[PDB]
Order: C-alpha cells, then sequence, then structure tokens
C-alpha cells in the first residue's frame, strides 16, 4: 500500500462519460 | 532552481479527495499532471505519480475524478474515486495530454445515430406461422 492516497474501488462507478485510456 | 532561462509558470495540480470503496473520503491530495506524470501528493510524503498513460481506463463525473491503472505499484491494482471541483480541468487537460503523445483513450460514448456496428441476424426468413 505504501500509504498513498488514491485509495481502491475495485468496482466501476455511475461516470457521466466513458473514455478507457489504456 | 537553475540557471538556463526555465520558467516556473507552469503548475496544473487539482486538490483531489482519495476515497475508498464506499466514497465517504479519507483525507485529501494534489492531484498533478506535469509534461508527463500523473503525480498525486499526498500526506505531504507520498507521491502516487503515474507514467500518465500508464492507466487503463480514466473516466469523471460531474465533480469526480475517477481514474484506473493496471497493475504496478504505489497503491496497487485496481479503480480509483476522486472527489475534487476541478475534474473538468483534470479530465479535460488530460484528454488534451493525450492527443500531445497519441495516447490511448478510447472514448465510448460519442452520441450514435440508429446503428453504426451490426449483429449477427440478417438475412431473415419467414417462418410461416
Amino acid at each position: 500500500h505504501s500509504q498513498m492516497a488514491v485509495h481502491k474501488l475495485a468496482k466501476s462507478i455511475p461516470l457521466r462519460r466513458q473514455v478507457t485510456v489504456s | 532552481m537553475g540557471s538556463d532561462t526555465v520558467p516556473d509558470n507552469h503548475r496544473n495540480k487539482f486538490k483531489v479527495i482519495n476515497v475508498d470503496d464506499d466514497g465517504n473520503e479519507l483525507g485529501s491530495g494534489i492531484m498533478e499532471l506535469t509534461d508527463t506524470e500523473l503525480i498525486l501528493y499526498t500526506r505531504k510524503r507520498d507521491s502516487v505519480k503515474w507514467h500518465y498513460l500508464c492507466l487503463r481506463r480514466y473516466g469523471y463525473d460531474s465533480n469526480l475524478f475517477s481514474f484506473e491503472s493496471g497493475r504496478r505499484c504505489q497503491t496497487g491494482q485496481g479503480i480509483f474515486a476522486f472527489k475534487c471541483a476541478r475534474a473538468e480541468e483534470l479530465f479535460n487537460m488530460l484528454q488534451e495530454i493525450m492527443q500531445n503523445n497519441s495516447i490511448n483513450v478510447v472514448e465510448e460514448p460519442v452520441v450514435e445515430r440508429n446503428n453504426h456496428q451490426t449483429e449477427l441476424e440478417v438475412p431473415r426468413t419467414p417462418r410461416t406461422p
């Protein structure tokens, strides 16, 4: 984990857009 | 600093909140989109910085920064949720930062009409009831 900030979701969210940047 | 005619006016970050699965906010970090890095400042010590396009699929909802990067390091593998007001800036910017390096940003929603793709069905045939 190394602390960091950006937590983990492991699940999509109700987004308004959909740009999947590889 | 460096003595070679180098300006400083080149900082574009976004105070994004590091949220968990549920989304009840954890702390708060500064998302940075340098010329070649997504340095996500946090705890004034930990820097969750990716290689920009090292992600996998990035999105956003009004004022929510969503970005997912494949297995690498920092925090781990999975989707990331962030809460900010400059969500537009970050996104919009990124979208531009990608066109500069021909980065991949496979966009799905692009307002279609009728139907572009075709599915297996035709030609049809009469059943004769």
